[PDB]
């Protein structure tokens, strides 16, 4: 019962396992940002160039 | 422009403190000695400069393409004021307002356009 | 099953595949598991 | 007098239509928490000095009775060069760019005393309870207007709140600004001077942008 009562007070025990999900997420976010740079081209999208 | 008393109504500004900051305008000031027998280098040239600015803001001004009839739930290739890129068009509910004609993704790309002709808000995927 | 961050990442060609085991046979492993071990 | 600007000066930076998302842009913004100079309009008190113009300025107006009128721009305001004119006098709105020669008083009553010469015109157009944002742009000859209008019930102050700013005009005037002074008729008007800097702008579901956050405030 103190497991049950645990795991609906804390969030924050689940931490090792949202570190994973979240950072699936971060990497992959910044994985699309990446579009948006210019690389020192004169425009960053295709279309435009 | 070469008559041959000497165009002296052309003139350059010959010194200035300093550097003059981009597409400003302003003895400093020197006549041109353009005379019709002056070689090459020393005639007088027309100069032209044609400085269109294009961040995607409501364009007005560009050449002769015939627009066509606009088709919805079929993805095709489109170019609305010169954006150029392919996908579905559909009716958005995202309400631009009155001065919006584009709107952009997360990845800097285009997902949202207002018809250049119809003032309605539509979504490219 | 696609038809939003997700959507923005998923139309630029990175797709998520699923896992193979889906969380109802995860949960009846797990139940088996526990069956034994009780 | 100065009062401190809490949550103001802000605008659409772009024409890109966002919702439910964080969006940091770089552009002229008014700091938040900034000393706005402060000009009044009693009774015995009719300051319209001329206050220098660089890198835009953020206008607010705390007006009932419609004492505020419209605005001048210039870099000499003597003909010598050019100069922007927006009135918003009781028949219509007219803005008009031209080598205009200015009183030292220019006002409206309830006459049209704010110049006396229009030499050389190139550019013409014609059309507390309330305040008015407004905020000034002059980019590479491209003169931009942002302009909200918000019912308020306050005494002396600028309200403590957070209110997002809509463009509603641009004009070709391309003439250099320096100085600028604004027109009264015969209320309270804030100015603040705006700088680069780099904001973070929460649009929300219904696309219009709530929260505000500087990146170097503190
Ligand atoms: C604009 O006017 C100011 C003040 O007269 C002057 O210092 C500045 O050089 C002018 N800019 C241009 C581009 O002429
Ligand atoms: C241009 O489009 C607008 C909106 O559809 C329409 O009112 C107008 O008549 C059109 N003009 C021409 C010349 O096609
Ligand atoms: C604002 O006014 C305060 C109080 O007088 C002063 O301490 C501060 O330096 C001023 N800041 C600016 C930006 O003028
Ligand atoms: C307002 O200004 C316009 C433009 O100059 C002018 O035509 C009109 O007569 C003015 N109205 C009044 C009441 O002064
Ligand atoms: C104003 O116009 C007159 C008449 O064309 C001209 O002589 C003068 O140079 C002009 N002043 C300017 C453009 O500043
Ligand atoms: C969006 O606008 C609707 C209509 O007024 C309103 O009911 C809703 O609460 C708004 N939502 C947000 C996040 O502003």
């Amino acid at each position: 019962g103190k497991i049950q009562d645990s795991l609906s007070s804390t969030a924050s025990a689940l931490g090792k396992l949202q570190n994973v999900v979240n950072q699936n997420a971060q990497a992959l976010n910044t994985l699309v940002k990446q579009l948006s740079s210019n690389f020192g081209a004169i425009s960053s999208v295709l279309n435009d160039i | 422009d070469s008559k041959v008393g000497g165009n002296y109504n052309y003139r350059y500004r010959l010194f200035r403190k300093s550097n003059l900051k981009p597409f400003e305008r302003d003895f400093p000031l020197q006549s041109y000695g353009f005379q019709p027998t002056n070689g090459v280098g020393y005639q007088p040239y027309r100069v032209v400069v044609l400085s269109f600015e294009l961040l995607h803001a409501p364009a007005t001004v560009c050449g002769p393409k015939k627009s066509t009839n606009l088709v919805k739930n079929k993805c095709v290739n489109f170019n609305f004021n010169g954006l150029t890129g392919t996908g579905v068009l559909t009716e958005s509910n995202k309400k631009f307002l009155p001065f919006q004609q584009f709107g952009r993704d997360i990845a800097d790309t285009t997902d949202a356009v207002r018809d250049p002709q119809t003032l309605e808000i539509l979504d490219i995927t | 099953i696609k038809q939003d961050l997700i959507c923005a990442q998923k139309f630029n060609g990175l797709t998520v595949l699923p896992p193979l085991l889906t969380d109802e046979m995860i949960a009846q492993y797990t139940s088996a598991l526990l069956a034994g071990t009780i | 007098a100065y009062t401190n600007s809490f949550t103001r000066g802000v605008y659409y930076p772009d024409k890109v239509f966002r919702s439910s998302v964080l969006h940091s842009t770089q552009d002229l913004f008014l700091p938040f928490f900034s000393n706005v100079t402060w000009f009044h309009a009693i009774h015995k008190r009719f300051d319209n000095p001329v206050l220098p113009f660089n890198d835009g300025v953020y206008f607010a107006s705390t007006e009932k009775s419609n004492i505020i009128r419209g605005w001048i721009f210039g870099t000499t305001l003597d003909s010598k060069t050019q100069s922007l004119l927006i009135v918003n006098n009781a028949t219509n709105v007219v803005i008009k760019v031209c080598e205009f020669q200015f009183c030292n008083d220019p006002f409206l009553d309830v006459e049209f005393r704010v110049y006396s010469s229009a030499n050389n015109c190139t550019f013409e157009y014609v059309s507390f309870k309330n305040l008015r944002e407004f905020v000034f742009k002059n980019i590479d000859g491209y003169f931009k207007i942002y302009s909200k209008h918000t019912p308020i019930n306050l005494v002396r102050d600028l309200p403590q709140g957070f209110s997002a700013l809509e463009p509603l005009v641009d004009l070709p005037i391309g003439i250099n600004i320096t100085r600028f002074q604004t027109l009264l008729a015969l209320a309270a008007y804030y100015v603040g001077y705006l700088q680069p800097r780099t904001f973070l702008l929460k649009y929300n579901e219904n696309g219009t942008i709530t929260d505000a956050v500087d990146c170097a405030l503190d």
